[PDB]
């Protein structure tokens, strides 16, 4: 696809 | 809660966020940096109000985040995020909140926060964090 | 001529630029994607007018450009940038411009571009561009 | 590093 | 979404 | 602690470690991925013996770490990872060691981890992670 | 430089 | 051809590279840093023998490559890469071949060249570069 991709950590807290 | 999404930009200029000393993290606005430009993100607030606010003025490039740390637990039957506190190469902001609960942290030795997203009800639920280079 | 320096997006939604069929590019403009909004970069405008416009409005986010390619040439004495095409994944726009000097090309097998830089006089005199994955 | 995010820049192509 | 790293990839030049 | 740094490779098939309940982690040896083929990491040791040895062999690129998560702790008055856990797309490996002193977690909701490095003395004392698209 | 550079996040533990 | 794929390291040690003056680029071999260390690339080879041998050994890691260029030509009825120069930021290594037909060029404003793909039959058919920050 053409979105741009970004690392991404977490998620913290519920669920 | 609302879910959010800041998706992802250049850096971060300034910290916007409330909190309450008895219970958690409410509202969170963040000040980007878009190529060397700021970008006003969307302020994410609690469906309540009352909060205490903080703003983390960061003096963007050279100063910057290097640590999220905090503590979720339990408010109303609800796990949230209880503190905040964002560690930069030059200071320590925080904690705000309240620090008991289950502890994490996020530590980065290279690359940068440069956004974030997550969910907030009466208090901020869980977060997320873009890296980048 | 005039430098530019759009930075780093998300992506391409549109490109407007403009051209002489006898001389070179002209204009050029970008509608970026930021996150998923739209990012109206500003119109980079020739020193002239007698420009051809043309929008490059693409089927964002399926469609994406794959390869940049042009001539680069002599223009009253100046080296600029005569011609520009663009193909996607799903067709090519142009050439506009001059098909006429030095070929370059752009080919991309992996990654996106998110962003251009250069400098227009009368006409587009060079340009760089950003990619990412 | 600095507070600035950093990303690939190929070019320029065109006058140098 | 794969166990592999991707990076940017530029090319191919010569005869394509 | 003696320190070890593997450096950043493509991705990970196979993770060797030892530990012991009473105790901490011990031994830390990655097979990596290397552009599509196995790369051997330095075996990192302890300096001591009495591990319980675990493989952890992915179905490398079908399977992926999700989350790293442990708990930090002291033992014999050093602070040392006494707790692992690894998190897959398609299943989970831990806890290996006991599940007491102060937790940490990194959960990925994109990316890779595609390398570590630390120090291991008689015990596993710190890590990072290095992480890619 | 000539060397790639890579995010790392970390260290958990110890110092 | 045949395809070769060397994917992707943490830097340029070393470039062998064989050419005739009369024909094109016959063979080519990397020396890749990873991660500090020499990495010996497979040894890209022409179907054909008969090459004049060239090493650029670079300085790494102060040294790298900001500009490949090259010239695509027929050679015998087969299109092939004739010509190849490597432009770094300390000097200029080529043209290396024979200097005609078609140019292309990749010049790099930000990042590295980190690994090379292509493929080679009697002469080198195409190639592609990877980037990386
Ligand atoms: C007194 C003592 C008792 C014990 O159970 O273990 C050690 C280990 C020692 O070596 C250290 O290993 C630690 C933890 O991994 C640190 O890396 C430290 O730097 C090493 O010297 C020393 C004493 C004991």
């Amino acid at each position: 696809s053409g979105i741009s991709q970004t690392v991404i950590v977490g998620p913290w807290g519920a669920k | 809660g609302k879910a959010f999404d800041d998706g992802a930009f250049t850096g971060i200029r300034e910290i916007n966020l409330s909190y309450n000393k008895e219970t958690a993290i409410g509202d969170f606005q963040v000040v980007y940096d878009l190529n060397g430009s700021p970008y006003v993100g969307q302020n994410h607030k609690s469906f309540i109000t009352g909060f205490t606010p903080v703003k983390i003025s960061l003096d963007f490039p050279s100063e910057y985040i290097m640590e999220v740390s905090g503590y979720t637990g339990n408010v109303s039957g609800y796990v949230v995020v209880r503190s905040l506190t964002f560690k930069t190469n030059k200071k320590t902001y925080g904690p705000y909140g309240v620090t008991s609960g289950t502890p994490f942290n996020l530590p980065i030795e290279n690359g940068l926060i440069v956004g974030f997203k997550g969910s907030i009800g009466y208090w901020l639920d869980y977060f997320s964090m873009y890296l980048s280079l």
